[PDB]
């Protein structure tokens, strides 16, 4: 199953895309829970 | 030819109405289906509603194993009302 | 020692004589711990790495979409708080569950082969599944009813290895398959072929070859077969003849050519044995090459392809022998190499030599087809296409399911290094299979056992409920892959990205509809317990019931301390449900494991160590009962050891490891029957199960004789409530305790109170009475653990299964025939055996299309003595004794063409009732079922009318919640008003001010609490119930009936001997003693003879001398002697006959006095399992209080007067009332109700059907002469309708001959087959 | 027919003879349109499918499956597939008049009559009081006669009690193995709710009290009460239809308390005395100035069926015991006195009460069987037996067997370390020598079992039977074996594996002194072994006596 490392490696290169943005010019956005758009 | 008692073509052309204003609005958000808040976006009476809901037959089958052990019907636990003792 | 509050009230007379290094640990671990891992309430912003709800967020939202630039990223998961308590959650029918809200964000990129300009939108999501939250005592509230999940025992996932020798090979020697086991789908196998050939298949696959899967996967047919077996290679100077002398080799090999090596001697003749003196003579010789003859090198194969060097192609292939038109061939191309097999018949034959030339399957294109043959013969994918495709088909890592336990599993049992294998295989393991299977067949090594515990894996709740929450999660992104590929990231928002559906659906079916999580039978706080130590076989994906046969429903001797071997249920299912040992504990893989003590030959070590089931073989275990020298060393040359699985006995210099305890190989139910090395293994098993259905009585006895078990099972059961802070008890009512805690545990800065609500009469899952009842009294302080209020069952926190009786051992007058039980009117009249049985009986108003079904007080054709009992609004009152047939609640129906026969209608107007168009259909009480209406309970729609007794029930709940807040404030108020005054008069007016305020503040802010409290409990009063969709209201009542014992009902002991009541004999009548005491049971002493069970009578004598004992205390204690004669007396039964207590601890005149008052009734005594009381000890405790010590007395007759002939065996047993009396056992019909179809018998109208006549009865009519009793109750008993009714007037006429007609079973059959273009009549 | 709520309920066979009926009409209607051969070969192809759907389920045309599970239910799966209504009905079918409750032993009933509550008489002979109270003139209609019933009028008893008297009912056991599992009896009313069998049936019927419970069944027909009398009465089939030896023999209970009585004593209470007749037998007992079994001499008139068709009387003096001498008044007049001179064994009994049949004939027999159930129940209560914990007596010579075997073996895991002897010849050597010492010490404890009662007459120590309990059970064999008393004061012995192999170490303790937890765990491997083979035995013969009723029923 994809219990555990089917899907590790991906998890890795979207960090480190993260990373990258929220250096620099890299904003948070606080959208409210009910939200239907 | 679908289902076991046959409805008109001019009550089950409604009925498909019902049946899709009804999908879309269970789904709107963490949305359980129910009938009372279909009758708002419909504009349908409180009790035009339960009969519509209700006119679908939904026939089950006698010839089913009730239970997880298939050792009994269901038809063979029914009795009459117009047969006496 | 020192005693706590609840062990200075009575002290139980230990027989113990091992000393116990470790107590028996909490009994509801494996339900507790397994949930916390997988439910993560309490952690920080980093979580654990487990296998629980965290990774089953780990694993399925990290994932791109395809044909898209969007990703799921998964944050973290915060658990809320549930909407209703424990206790209010059972009676609305709510799940008690709590919602979680996951963060999730949505990732945006440019598909530039790059991760650039992203917008991370983090949105707390709503609730995606609602977590049942399961209660502390390990049960899940589903719907009102708790219910546990027990355990499933499936098997580990790796490889097994065994013999298979059955009819199949029609030899001895056979060779099995190697099935591959994984965790879920994608199963392998590996037959080995008789033909010395190997085999392999699939789950569905016929055979396939073994040979094409070698050059398929990128290894080479001629390396992979030289590592095979044996390498060997030969030089040649122009002429092959040479031989390459290996020392093992050549070693148990005939040489039939005789050689002249070692300058001028022979080493080997003409067809000889060698021996080892001449094998090693090759060794310090140094020799290599010799003379080889020709004609013996034609059966040895070639290993790998001969190049020669001048002809400059392969000369000889792999895999090819040696012929006569081959041999001149190298003395022309003159091979500077040669290469060739050396094989025999003394070692392992070549099996994947002679198999590798199967279906012409050695090239690297050719083999890579033959797989693709059998996986899809005939497919669009090409030869060489469906290499690749099959190559990435199975190493799937969602397809082939591999647990890190199987991993480990699979490397272990191969020999491999690296443990923490890959999820997918490697091409390292392949190899081993092949060096494994085949060296099964001749007998090298040992092979795998599939009974084995070290084979068997433990699957508790908290891998069940992620698995089904894994499922749940990959059916959500199946459905929101689609949506968000075709979508962005600024026109939606993360909510409506996925659906939250399949998540709660995924979980709704596991706790209510899997075979695992059944209702939990709280009819015994011992079958609370035993039920969540059960490990079962059975369950989805698991061994059933009719594959089991009789290799897995027996005992293993590594079932010792994890298992207990005497507790399967008796029936279908008989050892493949089993329970927890009672230290058994399970491992991190999820095997069990037992404590054992590291035991020296100098010194037993202190240290206790958990080990497994592999790792028992290793070391040697001793018993708990060995010797010591009392310095750590064992006295005794022969020890009892088990170290290879085998009951030997070894010197006390090998011993390794030593038992914690003897009571660890036996289950908690089990441990509860003293004397149990007495009784057989056959009694003791059914003792353990009788005991789990015993009934709780009116007033709860302890047992005079017990084991030590029972302060453990009640206190880990929760039945009773325990002090969770010490204190002094503040006041003591009988449906509540309120403590206060004492000044130095507080954890805040304030005095701190706390207040336990008592249980009081409810409904169990089993139809019985739960009820708790006070212990403390007003100013006695109490410490943590502390039992404050016992529940059902259990007395002064013992465990109270029944109660003891004086029973004497006699035949009297064949009313203990066989097994029955001669009772007496003294334990009726004194209700010992009775019981108190809580019916719910609910009332539902659907909707009908006519009109709807409305609570009303108006019923037709009725009178004044049945609305009497109803009120205003159609529902009896609390308190009513209602009879069998009275009218609970009223209900009517409207009806609408009735259709009134004429001659009907002629009647009604005889005494003029008026006609009314309302079906009577009120709830009423079943026939021959009696009560009293204790509890009734309303429920309606939200918002719907409501009638004036749902009101009235709601103004009695909130008085009840305004008189809890009153109290709470009240107690509080006066500790402001005690320490405020004590610093006043006691030692800055300033200073003094300034502190008023911030006790005022803590006063105030508790107030506000109290509004906000009340407000909620007032605004869950208005909530409307949710139900089902087509019902208005549901009204239950609830009914509590006192059953007694009478003729008819099963009692039991605990050592396996069950019996029904037959008689109750008067006083009188009972045989007595010289003193003219009378005895309440008389059982048959001849089934102590055929069942083994000596523990039977060792309890009665034991019990002679509880209850003597008990009599000279109250004798003692009523001439009103001293203090100092109490304390000399229990000196001398404690602390001289034998184990281990200690007195002068406690007060003479306040805790001495108060001990010998619960001491009067009897004193009880502690025997365990295996380190009991001997019979010197038993006979040592008769002798003091004054009786005989053969335990016999001679009694007399009742009704003569005279003396019997010979002593009889008397004293006190402990008895208990199984769930099994004839009120629901006693059956009669004459007429009823009818099938549809097949005009059959059956029930439905308050009574049940008839009774079955099968085959078996009919073979014994047949046996028989009986025609006419064969006919009869074929035709006119059922399936006649003309049969039935015309018989039922010839019996009121007077005259019955016969009506047999034709049977309806017979004319329905007839109508079926002529249905299918069959004719089929009669011709008479 | 519809359901609760309005829903309808439907057969599988109404969907199917629909989809048959859509498929014939439109292909009806495609035949007047002039259609090509290319559409219409493909409508006549589907009508096939449609109607062999309908017939039969599992063949080449794959049936319809639509929001369900389960495939479907044919036509002809409704006749076959181990639930068709032909199988149905042969293996069960529920009935009228009847009912079930649990057994209850009755020591004061006939043996051709047995108990039957008050609550369940009156629900199974209801017709039968409806027409008696019309025919009595209680009630004009059967309407108002029906009320009369629920409400519980003392006169519906008086009723009741008439309507029962000569009516035999049928009691049958649920596991029905051999023709004894229904018997019919004369019911009788009693107060409770269990129902009260024989002791003595108990035998045939196989049904021991521990919760049983037994159906009732009611005869309506006089065809069926006549058949119910002489055919299925339960003093019709004393006799076993296996073999000619008789199934209703005395029990445990019944048969300890004739062996205590016919058990002759060295010295009692009244030894030597003579007795001019029976009665003067029985009135030296009741007055407490003789033993019950003391060696006496009583003068007896007995008679002689040996001669065809002369009873002839005799007068002898015999010496017997006073216990043999109280048996003999039940005994019929055709025996002679020898029958009862004996220790009266179950073995004895059995083998009197087939004698007996053979002379007297059989209702002098029904009536001389209650007569030994009276006379074992009332003397084996008089003796007050019991088991105690000195009664398994274990012999003093027991460790001197025990300490030797051990020694034997040490000696020979001596030679097993010096390569003297192999891992099979050491087995062989060690399983073969416990098996010795086993037998050494049964045969030394039934020795110190049997012959340790001793007496004393004018003065001597003279060695006599023992009277102990443990002895009596196993010797009249009422209950117990010798291997069973072997396992209470004797050593156990070896146990058993599931794999079939002995293990080396046996079990050297018993059940008085106890066991350790290893030799407890030991015994559990045989213990589970046979509970689970009782699953089985259950399963295995069932099958074998259901395969021999198919061939020779006929
Ligand atoms: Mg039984």
């Amino acid at each position: 199953l994809p219990s555990v490392e089917a899907k590790q490696k991906e998890r890795d290169a979207l960090a480190k895309a993260m990373e990258e943005f929220l250096s620099r010019g890299g904003k948070v956005q606080e959208i409210e829970p009910n939200v239907v758009a | 030819q679908t289902r076991t008692i046959r409805l008109p073509i001019h009550v089950v052309k409604e009925l498909n109405v019902y049946l899709r204003a009804a999908r879309e609005l269970t789904h709107k958000l963490d949305h359980e289906p129910s009938p009372e808040e279909i009758a708002n976006l419909l504009e349908k009476p409180v009790a035009e509603v339960k009969r519509m809901l209700g006119l679908n037959e939904r026939v089950t089958s006698v010839d089913v194993s009730l239970g997880p052990d298939s050792d009994k019907t269901l038809l063979d636990t029914l009795t009459d009302d117009r047969p006496t003792d | 020692m020192a005693y706590s509050y609840t062990e200075k009230k009575r002290i139980r007379k230990d027989f113990s004589k091992l000393p116990d290094v470790m107590d028996v640990p909490y009994l509801l671990a494996i339900q507790l711990d397994s949930y916390r891992e997988f439910l993560q309430a309490g952690a920080t912003k980093e979580q654990f790495r487990d296998v629980g709800l965290h990774a089953a967020f780990k694993s399925v939202f990290p994932i791109i979409s395809y044909s898209g630039n969007a990703a799921l990223e998964y944050v973290g998961y915060r658990l809320g708080e549930p909407a209703f308590d424990v206790k209010e959650c059972v009676l609305r029918g709510v799940t008690f569950a709590v919602p979680l809200r996951v963060k999730v964000r949505l990732i945006i990129f440019d598909r530039e082969s790059s991760n650039k300009a992203i917008k991370d939108i983090k949105e707390q999501e709503v609730y995606m599944g609602e977590i049942p939250l399961m209660t502390e005592n390990g049960t899940f509230i589903i719907n009102g009813t708790e219910r546990v999940i027990v355990s499933q025992l499936h098997r580990s996932p790796g490889v097994f290895f065994d013999h298979d020798r059955g009819k199949t090979h029609s030899s001895g020697k056979l060779l099995y398959s190697a099935r591959i086991i994984p965790y879920r789908g994608s199963w392998l196998d590996f037959e080995f072929d008789p033909k010395d050939c190997v085999f392999v298949r699939i789950d569905r696959r016929r055979k396939l070859p073994a040979s094409v899967l070698l050059r398929a996967l990128g290894y080479s047919t001629e390396e992979i077969l030289n590592a095979f077996y044996a390498t060997n290679v030969f030089h040649i100077k122009g002429e092959t003849l040479n031989l390459e002398l290996v020392p093992q080799r050549l070693r148990g090999e005939v040489a039939s050519i005789d050689i002249k090596d070692g300058s001028g001697k022979v080493i080997v003749e003409q067809g000889r044995r060698i021996t080892a003196r001449h094998i090693n003579q090759l060794e310090k010789a140094g020799v290599s090459q010799l003379e080889v003859p020709f004609d013996y090198l034609i059966g040895r194969t070639i290993a790998k392809a001969i190049v020669h060097p001048a002809t400059g192609e392969i000369i000889a292939e792999c895999n090819t022998e040696l012929t006569l038109d081959l041999l001149a061939k190298v003395a022309k191309a003159q091979v500077v190499r040669i290469e060739t097999l050396y094989t025999n018949d003394i070692d392992c034959g070549p099996f994947i030599s002679d198999t590798l030339k199967i279906d012409n399957t050695s090239n690297q294109l050719e083999a890579l087809v033959e797989i693709y043959r059998m996986m899809r013969p005939g497919e669009p994918p090409t030869k060489e296409a469906a290499e690749t495709l099959f190559g990435n088909l199975f190493f799937s890592a969602e397809r082939y399911d591999l647990s890190a336990v199987g991993r480990m599993k699979f490397n272990r049992r191969i020999g491999r290094t690296e443990i923490e294998g890959p999820g997918v295989l490697s091409k390292e393991d392949i190899i081993d299979v092949l060096k494994t299977l085949v060296d099964i067949r001749n007998g090298k090594g040992i092979v795998d056992d599939i009974d084995h515990l070290g084979n068997r894996r433990v699957r508790c709740v908290g891998e069940m409920a992620e698995n089904q929450f894994r499922v749940g999660l990959v059916r959500v992104e199946r459905a929101v892959k689609e949506r968000l590929s075709m979508a962005e990231s600024e026109g939606l928002m993360p909510q409506d990205l996925i659906n939250a559906k399949p998540v709660a659906a995924a979980i709704k079916e596991f706790f209510g509809s899997s075979q695992l999580s059944q209702f939990m039978d709280q009819n015994n706080p011992l079958s609370e317990i035993t039920h969540k130590r059960r490990v079962s076989a059975l369950g989805p994906g698991g061994l059933t019931r009719e594959r089991a046969g009789f290799e897995v429903r027996d005992v293993h001797p590594t079932h010792y301390g994890r298992v207990c071997p005497i507790e399967t249920p008796e029936g279908p299912n008989i050892g493949l449900i089993n329970s927890l040992a009672t230290y058994a504990r399970t491992n991190k893989y999820g095997f069990l494991e037992s404590p054992y003590r590291v035991v020296k030959d100098s010194l037993v070590t202190d240290e206790i160590v958990f080990l497994s089931a592999i790792e028992e073989a290793d070391h040697v275990i001793a018993q708990a009962s060995a010797t010591l020298n009392e310095k750590g060393q064992l006295v005794d040359e022969l020890v009892a050891v088990r170290h290879l699985n085998e009951f030997t006995v070894k010197a006390p210099e090998d011993v390794t490891l030593m038992d914690v305890s003897p009571k660890q190989v036996v289950s908690v139910a089990a441990s509860l029957i003293p004397f149990l090395e007495h009784d057989d293994a056959n009694r003791a098993l059914m003792g353990s199960n009788m005991q789990r259905q015993a009934v709780p009585t009116l007033r709860a006895d302890k047992p005079l004789v017990g084991t030590g078990m029972e302060r453990n099972v009640a206190r880990d059961s929760g039945v009773c409530v325990v002090a969770r802070r010490g204190g002094v008890i503040d006041s003591v009512d009988a449906s509540r305790v309120v403590v206060r805690v004492a000044d130095d545990e507080v954890e805040t800065g304030e005095a701190g109170v706390d207040i336990y609500n008592l249980t009081k009469y409810t409904r169990s899952n089993q139809n019985t009475c739960i009820n708790q009842r006070p212990l403390v009294s007003k100013g006695d302080v109490v410490a943590r653990g502390d039992i404050l209020a016992d529940g059902p069952s259990t007395d002064m926190g013992e465990l109270a299964l029944g109660q003891n009786m004086r029973v004497a051992f006699m035949p009297w007058n064949g009313f203990n025939f066989e097994d029955s039980i001669c009772l007496s009117e003294r334990v009726v009249q004194e209700d010992r055996f009775t019981t108190i049985h809580i019916q719910e009986l609910t009332c539902v108003a659907r909707d009908t299309k006519l009109g709807p079904e409305e609570i009303t007080a108006d019923i037709p054709n009725v009178g004044e003595a049945a609305l009497n009992k109803l009120d205003e609004a159609g529902i009896v009152y609390v308190g009513a004794e209602v009879q069998a047939g009275d009218i609970l609640v009223g209900k009517v129906t409207p009806k609408g063409e009735t259709q009134l026969t004429p001659e009907e209608k002629l009647l009604r107007a005889i005494f003029g009732e008026k006609a009314s168009d309302v079906k009577d259909t009120s709830l009423r009480v079943p026939t021959g079922t009696k009560g009293t209406v204790i509890d009734v309970q309303v429920f309606t729609r939200d918002g719907v009318e409501r009638d004036s007794r749902a009101l009235s029930i709601e103004k009695m709940q909130l008085d009840q919640i305004r008189k809890d807040l009153n109290e709470e404030f009240r107690i509080v108020e006066g500790a402001t008003f005690e320490r405020l005054r004590a610093a006043l008069v006691g030692a800055a007016d300033d200073a003094l001010n300034e502190q008023l305020e911030k006790a005022q503040a803590y006063i105030s802010d508790r107030r506000q609490l109290l509004d906000d409290k009340f407000e909620d409990k007032k605004r869950k009063l208005q909530q409307g119930d949710d139900l089902a969709p087509g019902v208005l209201k549901i009204v239950k009542v609830y009914l509590a009936i006192k059953r007694r014992i009478q003729p008819g009902d099963k009692m039991a002991g605990r050592h396996g001997n069950k019996g029904v009541v037959s008689v109750i004999m008067p006083v009188e009548d009972m045989p007595h003693d010289a003193n003219g005491t009378p005895v309440d049971i008389v059982l048959n002493p001849l089934g102590v003879p055929s069942r083994m069970n000596v523990g039977q009578i060792l309890e009665t004598h034991l019990g002679l001398a509880a209850k003597g004992l008990g009599e000279k205390i109250n004798r003692m204690l009523e001439e009103q002697r001293k203090v100092a004669e109490l304390r000399k007396f229990l000196h001398e039964i404690y602390n001289e006959i034998g184990g281990r207590e200690e007195n002068l601890d406690e007060l003479g005149d306040n805790e001495i006095l108060a001990l010998a008052k619960n001491l009067r009734g009897g004193v009880p005594m502690a025997t365990p399992v295996f380190d009991g009381a001997k019979e010197r000890e038993i006979k040592a405790m008769l002798k003091l209080a004054d009786l005989p010590e053969s335990g016999q007395m001679r009694l007399f007759d009742g009704r003569t007067g005279n003396q019997f002939e010979r002593p009889t065996t008397v004293g006190y047993m402990y008895m208990l009332k199984l769930n099994h009396l004839v009120d629901d056992k006693m059956h009669a019909r004459s007429t009823g109700s009818y099938s549809l179809v097949t005009q059959q018998p059956l029930g439905g109208k308050a009574q049940f059907g008839g009774q079955r006549f099968g085959e078996m009865e009919v073979w014994a009519l047949e046996a028989y002469g009986a025609a006419y009793t064969l006919q009869e109750m074929l035709t006119v008993k059922s399936d006649d309708v003309n049969g039935r009714t015309k018989m039922y007037k010839n019996i009121v006429d007077g005259d019955h001959r016969m009506e047999a007609g034709m049977p309806e079973s017979f004319n329905v059959l007839i109508k079926e087959i002529r249905s299918l273009g069959i004719d089929i009549e009669l011709e008479t | 027919v519809p359901l609760d709520g309005g829903r309808f309920a439907t057969s599988d066979l109404n969907d199917l003879y629909r989809r048959v009926i859509n498929r014939n009409n439109r292909l009806k209607r495609l035949l007047d349109l002039a259609a090509p051969d290319i559409i219409v070969r493909n409508e006549k192809r589907m009508l096939q499918e449609a109607v062999d759907a309908l017939l039969d389920n599992g063949r080449r045309g794959r049936a319809i499956t639509g929001s369900n599970k389960r495939p479907l239910k044919s036509l002809a799966d409704m006749i076959k597939g181990k639930q068709g209504r032909f199988r149905q009905n042969l293996l069960g079918k529920r009935v009228d008049y009847s009912g079930r409750s649990v057994i209850t032993v009755g020591p004061t009933l006939r043996l051709h009559q047995c108990g039957l509550p008050k609550k369940m008489a009156l629900e199974l002979f209801k017709p039968f009081i409806f027409g008696k109270l019309e025919g009595r003139g209680m009630a004009t209609t059967i309407k108002a006669a029906k009320k009369m019933v629920e409400r519980e009028l003392p006169e519906v008893w008086d009723v009741l009690a008439e309507v029962i008297r000569e009516h035999p009912v049928l009691l049958n056991r649920a596991p029905t193995l051999h023709r004894l599992g229904i018997q019919a009896f004369e019911p009788v009313l009693i107060e409770g709710k269990a129902i009260q069998l024989h002791p003595l049936v108990c035998a045939a019927y196989n049904a021991d009290f521990d919760g049983d419970q037994m159906a009732v069944h009611v005869p309506l027909t006089l065809e069926a009460q006549l058949e119910a009398r002489a055919l299925m009465m339960s003093t019709n089939n004393i006799l076993s239809p296996a073999n000619g030896e008789p199934i209703i023999v005395p029990s445990q209970d019944v048969v300890m308390g004739l062996y205590y009585m016919t058990r002759e004593a060295i010295n009692a209470k009244g030894e030597g005395m003579a007795f001019a007749d029976l009665q003067e037998v029985d009135r030296a007992y009741r007055s407490g100035q003789a033993s019950l079994h003391a060696r006496v001499k009583v003068r007896i008139n007995e008679k002689i069926k040996g001669e065809d068709g002369q009873l002839t009387a005799n007068t002898r003096i015999v010496d017997t015991t006073v216990g043999r001498a109280l048996l003999f008044q039940v005994v019929p007049a055709g025996l002679p006195f020898d029958v009862v001179n004996q220790s009266m064994k179950k073995k004895a009994i059995s083998k009197l009460i087939n004698h007996c049949y053979r002379v007297v004939g059989l209702k002098d027999t029904v009536i001389f069987a209650d007569q030994l159930m009276y006379t074992g129940f009332a003397y084996s209560t008089i003796s007050g037996v019991s088991i105690g914990v000195n009664d398994f007596v274990i012999p003093d010579e027991k460790a001197r067997i025990i300490n030797a075997a051990t020694d034997e073996v040490k000696e020979i895991e001596s030679q097993y370390a010096s390569g003297l002897v192999t891992q099979g010849e050491k087995y062989n050597k060690v399983i073969d020598l416990w098996s010795k010492a086993n037998d050494e010490v049964s045969k030394a404890m039934m020795a110190n079992l049997s012959k340790e009662k001793v007496v004393d007459r004018e003065g001597k120590e003279v060695d006599q039977e023992s009277f102990n309990s443990m002895y009596m059970m196993a010797d009249s064999g009422a209950r117990g074996s010798a291997a069973q008393i072997r396992q209470l004061a004797g050593m156990r012995g070896l146990m058993a594996k599931p794999d079939g192999s002995i293990i080396e170490t046996p079990i050297t303790a018993n059940f008085r002194e106890g066991l350790n937890v290893l030799q407890y765990f030991i015994s559990t491997h045989g213990a589970r072994k046979g509970l689970a083979d009782t699953a089985l035995k259950t399963a295995n013969s069932g099958y074998l006596t259901r395969r021999l009723v198919d061939v020779a029923q006929d």
